[PDB]
C-alpha cells in the first residue's frame, strides 16, 4: 500500500506462483484474490 | 388537505374554463364535446370531418395561435363501435397553454391528413400507418417506418400477441438467414394483479 | 435597428402604415361573412380595439405594448395570415349547426 | 418420446451419435438434426477451432463435444453408452504419413463395432460407395470393400448405405475439376468412354438418412442411391467449363494436402453402375433431384454475374 | 517434436499480441466501452489497439441489441473477417436479450447468428469486468496448430 | 439418458447440507409463556413473532427461524 | 462505421457533388417498447425509461415520476426536490460533454474526446456512491428518491465542482478561436424560418436561432423557481451559434449546482403516506401494519385513478413527454413517449440541400441524436 | 525545476487544480453511523389519515358540451419579455 | 360527398396466418376467486382462447 | 432572462485590422493556440494497471448473486415468492415443496444471468433478508449453457464469501 | 354504409386497378433475379405471383379490395429498387421449413391436435 501519494493506483497487489493448479508466473487472471481483499483492494472500506 | 398533497389553483382552472368556452361557440359544425381536465388542461372532441379546419382555425389567429405540434399519437380501443382514437396536441407559444384534439375514427374510414397545415406531422403519420393501419388520405410519402419488411400485423394493437409469429434464426443449409415458426424457451408467465373491492368511489360507473 | 430578433424576418421597412392597411384590408373581407356567425362578432371586436390603439401614434416601441404581439415585423405577421384564414372561412361553413352526433357512448372513458 | 412442433427446441426422442461430422458429408447431416432437435453427441478428433461453425445448430444443450483418438478403445466407449442410433462416416482420401490406411477401414469401424454393439445400441449405420468392388481396383476403392466385408461380420443387420457420387456445395468431387486453371485441361485419359457417373445431390443423401433414422424396419436392408437424370456424358467436363467460363491444416500452409499423382486420377473413373435391384433411394423416400437446376450455384468464377445458361445433355444413351 | 511444437510458442503468441477489434456500438453498452478507451482503464497499449476497418480486424465485439433489421447486416460483416477470427459478445442483450427477450422485434440471443466465444454478463459491464473478459480470451489461446499436422 | 452432460465436467454440487443442520443446536429453554425471536440479531433476520411454548414438545422454530426453540 | 457506431442507414441521391435529396431509415433498433409496458406495473416498468436515452440517467425518470405524481395528487417532500435538481442539473454536464466531443471526433479532432472523458470518470463515481451502480440507476421513484445519500458527497461534489471551470476553459482554446474548426462550422445548415417552428422543434435548434423560450422558467417543475440563472441565446441561425449554447449552458449549470448546495433542508425523502412509498426495513420488521403495505405494494402495484395526462421537461437536447393513459388498475394502458429525433431529424432534408456531402456529417452532430430515443 | 516553469509559459498556469486528485486534499472516508429522522406527520393523536389524504380526488370537471359580449379572452395573459441579465450580456 | 351506401359483411383477412379456422374463441364472465369476497372482478365480459401443449425444456 | 453570444461587430478601424491581419497571415493563433495547450504532456498519466491495481467501488455495488444463511446454517430463504414477482425481467423461477421437517423451503431456484437486468429489486423485496447482490464482477464464462444458475451454485457462490458481504450490509442497512 | 371510399367507387374502377399492378409484377419478375444475384429459374418467380392473386377472390365488398391495393402498390417501391438485401425477398419461398402432414392419419402419430 503506497505512501498515500496516489489514488486509484495506490493499492497495488503482487501475484507469485500457482495458487491452485496454475503455471509459473505467465498466467495471472486477477480472480485469484482472497474474498477479504475485495473489501480492501477496491477501496470499498 | 395536508402536506404531500398537490395544491391546486383556481386561476388557470377559471381561465382555461373561460377560454375554450368559445371554441365551441364559433365553430359549432365540428366540435361536439369539450371538457376541462382537472389538472388545468383542455380536451376538445372533434368529428373527423373537422380534422383540417379546426386545426386551420387554430393554426393562425390573434386569440389562439397554437403554433407548435408537440405530439400526435393514437390509441386503439376495442368495445367502442369505432375502434381507434386519434389525439392531437398543440402549444400556444405566445400564451403558455395546451389543448388536445381528440378525433375518433375507424379502420376503413380514412382521415384527411394534416400534412399541409403542419409540416411536423410528416413522420408522425407514416408511423401510425405502420402501427395500427389507419390510412391517412393524400399523404405525400407513405412508407414503412420502424417495422421489418415482413411484418403484416400492425403490432401495437390488441390483436397482435406480444411475441411475434416469425422468430428468426440462421442455418448453413444454404447461406441465408431464414425465418421459422415462433419457438420460445419459456412460457412468459401471465400474473394476475387485479384485486377486488372497488377502491375508487368517485369514478364509479352507473349501477345498471 | 437592423436585427429583427427572430432570424428569418427582415426590417423592410415602414411601421404604422403597413399595419393600418392590413387591418382594413380584412375589414372589407370581414363584412362579407353572412352575419349570424359568432366569428364576425369577435373578430370585428379584436381589430377595432387594435387599430384604435395603432392609428396613429409614435413611437415604434409604444405600439409593441398595448397590442401584445412580438416585435413590430412579427406584429405584422399575426394579422398578415388572419386574412388567409378569413377568405377560407367563407368556403366551409362553421356557422351552420352540428352534423353527425357520435353514437351516444363513445366519450365515456372508464369503459 | 416426441413433443410439439419439430421446428426447433423440441425433444423428438432420438439421441444420435455422429462420428466424423467435420467434412463435407458429415457436417451437412448434423444441420438437419439441429432442426428437429435431439442430443446429437458429436465427438471430434483434434480440432478446437475448426468445429466452431457447428455450434449455432444445436439449440441449447442439444449438441456436446468430446475428444477421441480412434484407435484407443474406451475413448469411443464413453460416448456410445447413452445413445439410440449411431451412424459412422469416418475415413478420408489418401494414406497419411503417420497412419497405415489398411485397417483404418477394418479395425476402426470395428473399434466402434466393439462393446458399443454390446452396450445396447441399435440402428448402427456404416457407409459404402457405388464403386467399391473387390476386383483389382483400387488401393482406396478396394480396402473399402474390406470395410464392406470384414466389418459386416459384426452387426449382422445395419442398413449400411451405398450412396452414389455426390455433387454439393463445399465438396471435392466436382471441385477437383474447374480448379485446373493450369497449363492444360487434360481429361482422363483423353477419352469420354464411361463418363459419367451418377452425381446425386448432397441434400438427398442427408435426406435419406433422416428418413431412415426412424424408418422403421430398415435394418440389414442395404440401400443404393439413385442419381440424377440420367446417366451423363463426357460433356460434363465441357459443361463445367460452360457456365464457369474457363481445415485445421497448419499456420502458413500445409505442404502436403495434394492432388495425388497416384490412384486418385483413376479413383473416380472406374464407374461400375452396380445392381439396380438395390431398393435403394426412392423407396427411402422421397427425393429425386436433377443436376441442371443446382448446377449454377456451386460453380463460381470471375464473371460472377453473366451466365446466359443454355447448356444441356440429351440423356445420354443407355438411359 | 520439440522443434515443431516450439514454433506455436510464437505464432500463438503473435496471434495474441495485437488484437484489432471491430465493435458494434448499438445501444447503452457502447458508451461503457468508450470509457475503456478513455485513459483511466486505458484499452489501447495494454496490447490491443482500438477500432479498425472490417477487412483488417481479428476479434469483433458485439454490444447493444440485435433486432430483426440488423440480423443480415451482422452475418454479412462476419463473413469478410479472416480465418483466425473470434467473437466476443458483451452486454446482457447479446446473451439472450436482456429484457426485450419477449417482444416481437428482437433476435433472442445473438448466438443464433454467429458462434460466440466469451460471454460477458451485466447491464453495462463496468469496463472492469471487460478487461477481465478479454484477459480470459488471451488465456483461451493455449491451442496449437502443431501436433495436428504432426499427429495425423 | 440425462447424465451425459457432465462427462468430464466434475458435476459441481453442494457439499454441506442444511436439510437437517437444525439438530446440533442446544435448543434453548426459558421457563416462561411466550418468547420473541427476531433471530440473527436486531434489524436483520426474520421479523419478530411471538410463539406459545406450552405443549409437546417445543415452540416450532418460529416458522421462519429454523433453530429448534423450546422451554 | 462510426457514424453513430453502426446505425442510421440513409440513402443519398447526390446531385453531382451536392446532395439535394436525403431520406434516412430508422427501425434498426426498435425492440418493441410501447407494446411491452402494457404488461407491467408502474414501479416495475420504470427501468425501461432509463434505457430510452443512453446518457441522460436522472433526466429520464424525472419525467416519468412527475407524470405519475400528477395522476396521484401527491407532491414530493421538500428534501426530495433539492436532490432531483442536484442530479437533474448534473446530467446536463454529461449530455453536453458528449455532444461537444463526439461531434468533434466525427470532424476529426482527437484529444478533446480523451481530454474530457479522463475527467468525466470523476462523475460516474458519483452515481455509484449514491444509488449503487454505474450508469443506469433505478433511483428516482414516483414518490421521490429511493434512499438517502451517504455521509459525504458535499466535500466531494464541492472539491469537484470548484475545479470544473478550468476544464471548460480548455475547450474555449481548442475550438472557439480556432480557425479550421470555425471554417468547418460557420453558416452551415441555416434553418431559421418559421418552418423551423412549423416542424415542431424543441430547444437548441430553436433558441440558438432566434426564439427565446424554454420550459424551465415559463413552467415550473419543483422547487426550481428558487434558483437564478440566464438562458443563452444565439444571434444568427447556424451550427456554430447553436454550438455556443452547449458551451455556455455548461457554465450556467455550475451556477445552479453551487446555488443548490446551500439550500437543502434536512428532512424526509419518501412520500409519507405509505400507499406510494414502501416503508423502512426497520419498520416492516416490528409492526404489523407495515407488511400489508410492504407485501401488497410488491405483489400488485399502486392504484391510480383514471384519466389521461401529458407533460414535458427540458431534456438536455429537447423535450421528453409522456402521454400516459391510465385505466384505473395496477397495469397501465398506453404510454406514448415524445422524444426528439422526430422533429430534429425530419428537418434534415430541408437543412441539407445545397451543401456538400462532407457538410452532412457536420450537420448531424449538432442535433445530438441518440438512438433508442428515435423509438418515440 | 526546468520542467516546472515550462508548464507555466504554456496554456496559462494553474498548479492547484491538477487533473488527478491522487495527491492531497482528497477525502479519505467518513466515520459516524448515520441516523435518519422520520418527520412529516409520522406521530400520533393529531397526525392521522382522512386528513392526510394523498388520493381520492374527483373526476375532471366537464364544461357545457353537446347532447355574450365576451372580450375575446386569451387562455392566459401573454408573455412579458425578459431582461438581459447583467453579468456580461455580450 | 360520395357516401356510396350499400351493405356487405365486414370480414378482414391476411393479418394472422392459419389460426383463423383452427381456434375457437371463448367469451365468459369471470366469477369470484372464492377464497375472498370482493366482487370487482366481475362486471366485464372477457374473451380467452384455447390451451395447447406445454412440454418440458 | 437573456444572454447574447457571438453578437458583436468588428472594430473596423486602422489599428485593429493589423491586429487581425497579423493573425491570418503570420499565425499568432494556431501556435499560441495549440502548440502550447497540447504540450502540456508533462502531467502524470492516470492509468489503472489492471491485473494488479484495481479501481474504486462503493459498498452498495451491484453484481454477482448470492444466498446467505444464518449462524449455524438454515438456508435463510423461506420461499415466500416476492423476489420472483418484482423481477421486471422474469428471471427467477422458484418451485417450493413442504420439506419433511415441516418448515417450507425451495426445491429449485433459477436465476438467469442473461435476463438479469441488474435492478436491485430482488435485494430489497425480501423480508427475511436473504438474496443479496454480492460485490464481485468476476464473470466471463464461455458457454450459454453455463450462465443459467441453479440453487446449489448460488449457495457455493454465496459461501465463497460472507466476510465480504456482511461487511457491506452492516454499513448500509441504516439508510434503508 | 356511410363512409367515403379510398380510391374506387363500386366494383369496376377497383377491378381494373388490380389488373393494372399485375402487369407491373409480371414485368418485374425477371429483373430481380439478376438484380440481387439469386440463382433460380425465372418461371418460379412468375408462378408465385399468379399463385398470390387468386388467394383473395372471396371478397364481396369495395374498399377492402382497395386496402390490398395499397399493400400491393407499396411493395414495388422496395422490390423494384434495392432496399431488401437478398433475404427479405426469399422469405416467400419456404425452402427450410419442413412439410406439414395436412392429412388426418399423419397428424395422429405426431402432435396433439394441431
Ligand atoms: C534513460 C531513461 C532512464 C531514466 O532516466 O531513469 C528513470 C528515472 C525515474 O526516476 P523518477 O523518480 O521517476 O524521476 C522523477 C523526476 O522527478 C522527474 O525528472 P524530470 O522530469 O524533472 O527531468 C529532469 C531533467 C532531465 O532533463 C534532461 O534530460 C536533461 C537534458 C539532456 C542533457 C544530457 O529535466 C531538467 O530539468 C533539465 C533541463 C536542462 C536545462 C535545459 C536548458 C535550459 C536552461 C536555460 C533555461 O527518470 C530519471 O532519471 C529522470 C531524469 C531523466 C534524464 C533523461 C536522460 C538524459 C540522458
Ligand atoms: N459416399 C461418397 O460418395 C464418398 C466420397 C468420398 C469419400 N467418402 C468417404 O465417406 C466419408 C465421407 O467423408 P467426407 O465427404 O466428409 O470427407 P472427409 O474429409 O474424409 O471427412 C471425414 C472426417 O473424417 C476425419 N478423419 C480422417 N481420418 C480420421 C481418423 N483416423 N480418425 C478420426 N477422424 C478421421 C477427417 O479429418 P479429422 O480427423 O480432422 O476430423 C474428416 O473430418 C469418408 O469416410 C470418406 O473417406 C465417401
Ligand atoms: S440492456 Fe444492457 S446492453 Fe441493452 S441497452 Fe441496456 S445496458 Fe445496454
Ligand atoms: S429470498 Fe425472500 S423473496 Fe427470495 S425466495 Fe427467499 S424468502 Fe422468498
Ligand atoms: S437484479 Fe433485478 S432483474 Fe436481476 S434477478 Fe434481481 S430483481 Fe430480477
Ligand atoms: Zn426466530
Amino acid at each position: 500500500e503506497d505512501n498515500k501519494q496516489f489514488f486509484g493506483r495506490h493499492r497495488w497487489v503482487i501475484y507469485t506462483t500457482e495458487m491452485n493448479g496454475k503455471n509459473t508466473f505467465w498466467d495471472v487472471d486477477g480472480s485469484m484474490v482472497p474474498p477479504e481483499w475485495h473489501r480492501w483492494l477496491h477501496c470499498m472500506t | 388537505t395536508r402536506p404531500t398533497v398537490r395544491p391546486r389553483n383556481d386561476v388557470a382552472h377559471k381561465q382555461l374554463s373561460a377560454f375554450g368556452e368559445y371554441v365551441a361557440e364559433i365553430l359549432p359544425k365540428y366540435v361536439q364535446q369539450v371538457q376541462v381536465s382537472c389538472f388545468n388542461e383542455l380536451e376538445i372532441c372533434i368529428h373527423p370531418d373537422g380534422v383540417i379546419p379546426v386545426l386551420t382555425f387554430l393554426r393562425d389567429h390573434s386569440n389562439a395561435q397554437f403554433k407548435s405540434l408537440a405530439d400526435l399519437t393514437a390509441v386503439d380501443i376495442p368495445t367502442r363501435q369505432n375502434r381507434f382514437e386519434i389525439v392531437y396536441n398543440l402549444l400556444s407559444l405566445r400564451f403558455n397553454s395546451r389543448i388536445r384534439v381528440k378525433t375518433y375514427t375507424d379502420e376503413l374510414t380514412p382521415i384527411e391528413s394534416s400534412v399541409p397545415v403542419y409540416k411536423a406531422a410528416n413522420w408522425y403519420e407514416r408511423e401510425i400507418w405502420d402501427m395500427f393501419g389507419v390510412f391517412f388520405a393524400n399523404h405525400p410519402d407513405l412508407r414503412r417506418i420502424l417495422t421489418d419488411y415482413g411484418f403484416e400485423g400492425h403490432p401495437f394493437r390488441k390483436d397482435f400477441p406480444l411475441s411475434g409469429y416469425v422468430e428468426l434464426r440462421y442455418d448453413d443449409e444454404v447461406k441465408r438467414v431464414v425465418a421459422e415458426p415462433v419457438e420460445l424457451a419459456q412460457e412468459f408467465r401471465k400474473f394476475d394483479l387485479n384485486s377486488p373491492w372497488e377502491a375508487f368511489p368517485a369514478y364509479r360507473q352507473p349501477p345498471e | 435597428k437592423k436585427t429583427t430578433g427572430l432570424v428569418g424576418l427582415a426590417v423592410c421597412e415602414t411601421p404604422h402604415e403597413r399595419l393600418k392597411i392590413l387591418y382594413t384590408k380584412i375589414l372589407d373581407v370581414l363584412g362579407h361573412i353572412p352575419k349570424n356567425a359568432a366569428y364576425r362578432k369577435y373578430t370585428e371586436q379584436i381589430t377595432n380595439e387594435k387599430l384604435s390603439m395603432v392609428k396613429a401614434e409614435p413611437d415604434v416601441k409604444k405600439l409593441e405594448e398595448r397590442l401584445q404581439g412580438g416585435q413590430i415585423e412579427e406584429v405584422i405577421l399575426q394579422a398578415e395570415n388572419e386574412l388567409s384564414l378569413a377568405r377560407k372561412m367563407i368556403q366551409w361553413k362553421p356557422w351552420e349547426p352540428l352534423v353527425e352526433e357520435p353514437p351516444a357512448s363513445q366519450w365515456k372513458w372508464p369503459i | 418420446i416426441p413433443h410439439g412442433k419439430g421446428g426447433r427446441s423440441s425433444v423428438s426422442g432420438i439421441v444420435a451419435t455422429v462420428f466424423g461430422a467435420t467434412g463435407f458429408l458429415g457436417r451437412y447431416v448434423v444441420n438437419h438434426l439441429g432442426r428437429m432437435g435431439s442430443q446429437v453427441i458429436v465427438p471430434h478428433r483434434c480440432e478446437p477451432y475448426d468445429t466452431m461453425h457447428l455450434r449455432p445448430m444445436g439449440d441449447l444443450g442439444q449438441i456436446i463435444f468430446m475428444d477421441w483418438n480412434g484407435r484407443d478403445k474406451d475413448s469411443i466407449r464413453r460416448a456410445v453408452e447413452h445413445s439410440s442410433v449411431v451412424i459412422n462416416l469416418v475415413g478420408r482420401e489418401w494414406e497419411t504419413q503417420n497412419f497405415d490406411f489398411e485397417d483404418v477401414f477394418v479395425k476402426i469401424p470395428q473399434a466402434i463395432a466393439q462393446v458399443s454393439k454390446e452396450a445396447g445400441v441399435e440402428k448402427f449405420i456404416h457407409i459404402s460407395h457405388l464403386n467399391a468392388d473387390i476386383k483389382s481396383s483400387s488401393k482406396y476403392l478396394r480396402s473399402k470393400a474390406v470395410g464392406e466385408k470384414e466389418v459386416r461380420e459384426t452387426f449382422p443387420e445395419a442398413t449400411i448405405i451405398k450412396p452414389a457420387e455426390i455433387f454439393g456445395r463445399e465438396d471435392r468431387f466436382l471441385n477437383y475439376f474447374a480448379n485446373i486453371r493450369w497449363f492444360g485441361g487434360v481429361p482422363l485419359i483423353s477419352l469420354g468412354k464411361k463418363t459419367v457417373k451418377q452425381p446425386v445431390y448432397i441434400v438427398d443423401v442427408t435426406k435419406g438418412i433422416i428418413n431412415a433414422i426412424k424408418d422403421p424396419d430398415a435394418r440389414g436392408k442395404t440401400f443404393a442411391f439413385v442419381g440424377p437424370s440420367r446417366y451423363l456424358l463426357f460433356d460434363l467436363v465441357q459443361y463445367v467449363f460452360a457456365v464457369a467460363h474457363r481445415i485445421g491444416r497448419l499456420f502458413e500452409i500445409s505442404p502436403f494436402e495434394p492432388w495425388t499423382t497416384r490412384d486418385k486420377v483413376e479413383r473416380i473413373h472406374t464407374t461400375d453402375k452396380i445392381l439396380p435391384h438395390l431398393p435403394g433411394l426412392e423407396d427411402l423416400g422421397v427425393e429425386a433431384t436433377p443436376l441442371e437446376l443446382k448446377a449454377i450455384e456451386v460453380l463460381r468464377r470471375h464473371r460472377t454475374y453473366r451466365w446466359l445458361s443454355s447448356e444441356i445433355e440429351d440423356v445420354q444413351p443407355a438411359k | 517434436e520439440y522443434v515443431v511444437a516450439k514454433l506455436d510458442d510464437l505464432i500463438n503468441w503473435a496471434r495474441r499480441s495485437s488484437l484489432w477489434p471491430m465493435t458494434f456500438g448499438l445501444a447503452c453498452c457502447a458508451v461503457e466501452m468508450m470509457h475503456m478507451a478513455a485513459p483511466r482503464y486505458d484499452m489501447d497499449r495494454f496490447g490491443v489497439v482500438f477500432r479498425a476497418s472490417p477487412r483488417q480486424s481479428d476479434v469483433m465485439i458485439v454490444a447493444g441489441t440485435l433486432t430483426n433489421k440488423m440480423a443480415p447486416a451482422l452475418r454479412k460483416v462476419y463473413d469478410q473477417m479472416p480465418e483466425p477470427r473470434y467473437v466476443v459478445s458483451m452486454g446482457s442483450c447479446a446473451n439472450g436479450g436482456g429484457y426485450y427477450h419477449y417482444s416481437y422485434s428482437v433476435v433472442r440471443g445473438c448466438d443464433r447468428i454467429v458462434p460466440v466465444d466469451i460471454y460477458v454478463p451485466g447491464c453495462p459491464p463496468t469496463a472492469e469486468a471487460l478487461l477481465y473478459g478479454i484477459l480470459q480470451l488471451q488465456k483461451k489461446i493455449k491451442r496449437e496448430k502443431r501436433l495436428r499436422i504432426w499427429y495425423r | 439418458y440425462r447424465k451425459v452432460r457432465f462427462v468430464g465436467r466434475q458435476k459441481e454440487v453442494n457439499e454441506n447440507f442444511a436439510i437437517d443442520l437444525i439438530a446440533e443446536q442446544p435448543v434453548s429453554q426459558v421457563g416462561s409463556r411466550v418468547i420473541s425471536c427476531d433471530g440473527g440479531g436486531g434489524a436483520l433476520g426474520h421479523p419478530r413473532v411471538y410463539i406459545n411454548l406450552d405443549k409437546e414438545t417445543k415452540t416450532g422454530t418460529c416458522g421462519y427461524c429454523g433453530l429448534q426453540f423450546r422451554q | 462505421h462510426p457514424a453513430a457506431h453502426g446505425v442510421l442507414r440513409l440513402v443519398m441521391e447526390l446531385s453531382g457533388e451536392m446532395v439535394r435529396k436525403c431520406d434516412p431509415h430508422i427501425g434498426l433498433l426498435h425492440r418493441g417498447t410501447e407494446k411491452l409496458i402494457e404488461y407491467k406495473t408502474y414501479l416495475q416498468a420504470l427501468p425501461y425509461f432509463d434505457r430510452l436515452d443512453y446518457v441522460s440517467m436522472m433526466c429520464n425518470e424525472q419525467a416519468y415520476s412527475l407524470a405519475v405524481e400528477k395522476l396521484l395528487n401527491i407532491q414530493p417532500p421538500p428534501r426530495a426536490q433539492w436532490i432531483r435538481v442536484l442530479f437533474g442539473e448534473i446530467t446536463r454536464l454529461l449530455n453536453h460533454i458528449m455532444a461537444v466531443t463526439t461531434h468533434a471526433l466525427d470532424i476529426g479532432a482527437m484529444t478533446p474526446f480523451f481530454w474530457m472523458f479522463e475527467e468525466r470518470e470523476k462523475m460516474f463515481e458519483f452515481y455509484e456512491r449514491v444509488s449503487g451502480a454505474r450508469m443506469h440507476a433505478a433511483y428516482v421513484r414516483p414518490g421521490g428518491v429511493h434512499q438517502d445519500l451517504p455521509l459525504g458527497l458535499m466535500d466531494d461534489i464541492y472539491e469537484f465542482s470548484k475545479n470544473f471551470s478550468l476544464r471548460i476553459d480548455e475547450l474555449e482554446e481548442m475550438l472557439t478561436n480556432n480557425r479550421i474548426w470555425r471554417n468547418r462550422t460557420v453558416d452551415i445548415g441555416i434553418v431559421t424560418a418559421e418552418d423551423a417552428l412549423n416542424y415542431g422543434f424543441s430547444g437548441v435548434m430553436l433558441r440558438g436561432s432566434g426564439i427565446q423560450w424554454d420550459l424551465r422558467k415559463t413552467q415550473p417543475y419543483d422547487v426550481y423557481d428558487q434558483v437564478e440563472f440566464d438562458v443563452p441565446i444565439g444571434s444568427r441561425g447556424d451550427c456554430y451559434d447553436r454550438y455556443l449554447c452547449r458551451v455556455e449552458e455548461m457554465r450556467q449549470s455550475i451556477r445552479i449546482i453551487s446555488q443548490c448546495l446551500n439550500k437543502m433542508p434536512p428532512g424526509e425523502i419518501k412520500v409519507d403516506d405509505a400507499k406510494v412509498s414502501p416503508p423502512k426495513r426497520a419498520e416492516m420488521k416490528t409492526s404489523m401494519e407495515s407488511l400489508i403495505h410492504h407485501f401488497k405494494l410488491y405483489t400488485e402495484g399502486y392504484q391510480v385513478p383514471p384519466g389521461a395526462t401529458y407533460t414535458a421537461i427540458e431534456a438536455p437536447k429537447g423535450e421528453f413527454g409522456v402521454y400516459l393513459v391510465s385505466d384505473g388498475s395496477s397495469r397501465p394502458y398506453r404510454c406514448k413517449i415524445k422524444a426528439p429525433g422526430f422533429a430534429h431529424l425530419a428537418g434534415l432534408d430541408k437543412m441539407s440541400k445545397g451543401h456538400m456531402l462532407a457538410d452532412v456529417v457536420a450537420i448531424i452532430g449538432t442535433q445530438d441524436i441518440v438512438f433508442g430515443e428515435v423509438d418515440r | 525545476r526546468f520542467i516546472q516553469w515550462l508548464r507555466n509559459w504554456a496554456s496559462g498556469r494553474d498548479l492547484q487544480a491538477k487533473l488527478q486528485l491522487r495527491y492531497q486534499e482528497i477525502s479519505k472516508r467518513t466515520q459516524p453511523p448515520p441516523k435518519l429522522p422520520v418527520g412529516p406527520s409520522h406521530k400520533l393523536s393529531n397526525n392521522y389519515y382522512c386528513t392526510r389524504d394523498g388520493r381520492r380526488e374527483a373526476m375532471p370537471p366537464s364544461i357545457v358540451m353537446s347532447s355574450s359580449e365576451k372580450k375575446a379572452v386569451s387562455p392566459a395573459p401573454p408573455i412579458k419579455r425578459w431582461e438581459l441579465s447583467q453579468d456580461e450580456p455580450y | 360527398i360520395t357516401v356510396d351506401e350499400k351493405l356487405d359483411i365486414t370480414t378482414i383477412t391476411g393479418v394472422p396466418e392459419e389460426h383463423i379456422k383452427t381456434r375457437k374463441a371463448r367469451i365468459f364472465v369471470p366469477a369470484r376467486n372464492n377464497m375472498q369476497s370482493g366482487v370487482n372482478n366481475t362486471k366485464k365480459w372477457k374473451m380467452e382462447f384455447d390451451t395447447r401443449e406445454r412440454w418440458e425444456n | 432572462t437573456y444572454k447574447y453570444v457571438n453578437l458583436r461587430e468588428p472594430s473596423m478601424d486602422m489599428k485593429s485590422v493589423t491586429d487581425r491581419a497579423a493573425q491570418t497571415l503570420l499565425w499568432t493563433e494556431l501556435i499560441r493556440g495549440l502548440g502550447m495547450t497540447l504540450s502540456y504532456l508533462f502531467r502524470e498519466p492516470a492509468t489503472i494497471n489492471y491485473p494488479f491495481e484495481k479501481g474504486p467501488l462503493s459498498p452498495r455495488f451491484r453484481g454477482e448473486h448470492a444466498l446467505r444463511r444464518y449462524p449455524s446454517g438454515e438456508e435463510r430463504c423461506i420461499a415466500c415468492k416476492l423476489c420472483e414477482a418484482v423481477c421486471p425481467a422474469q428471471a427467477i423461477t422458484i418451485e417450493a415443496e413442504p420439506r419433511a421437517d415441516g418448515s417450507r423451503r425451495t426445491t429449485r431456484y433459477d436465476i438467469d444471468m442473461t435476463k438479469c437486468i441488474y435492478c436491485g429489486f430482488c435485494q430489497e423485496a425480501c423480508p427475511v433478508d436473504a438474496i443479496v447482490e454480492g460485490p464481485n464482477f468476476e464473470f466471463s464464462t464461455e458457454t450459454h449453457e453455463e450462465l443459467l444458475y441453479n440453487k446449489e451454485k448460488l449457495l457455493n457462490n454465496g459461501d465463497k464469501w460472507e466476510a465480504e458481504i456482511a461487511a457491506n450490509i452492516q454499513a448500509d442497512y441504516l439508510y434503508r | 354504409t356511410s363512409v367515403k371510399p379510398i380510391f374506387s367507387r363500386d366494383m369496376n374502377e377497383a377491378k381494373r386497378r388490380v389488373r393494372e399492378l399485375y402487369r407491373a409484377w409480371y414485368r418485374e419478375v425477371p429483373n430481380t433475379v439478376h438484380l440481387f444475384q439469386l440463382d433460380i429459374s425465372v418461371k418460379q418467380g412468375r408462378d408465385k405471383v399468379r399463385e398470390m392473386f387468386k388467394k383473395n377472390a372471396h371478397i364481396t365488398d369495395p374498399r377492402v379490395v382497395d386496402l390490398l391495393v395499397i399493400k400491393g402498390k407499396m411493395e414495388l417501391e422496395e422490390t423494384i429498387k434495392v432496399w431488401k438485401q437478398r433475404t427479405h425477398v426469399m422469405r416467400f419461398f419456404h425452402e427450410t421449413e419442413a412439410p406439414r402432414p395436412k392429412d388426418f392419419l399423419s397428424k395422429f402419430y405426431v402432435g396433439h391436435d394441431p
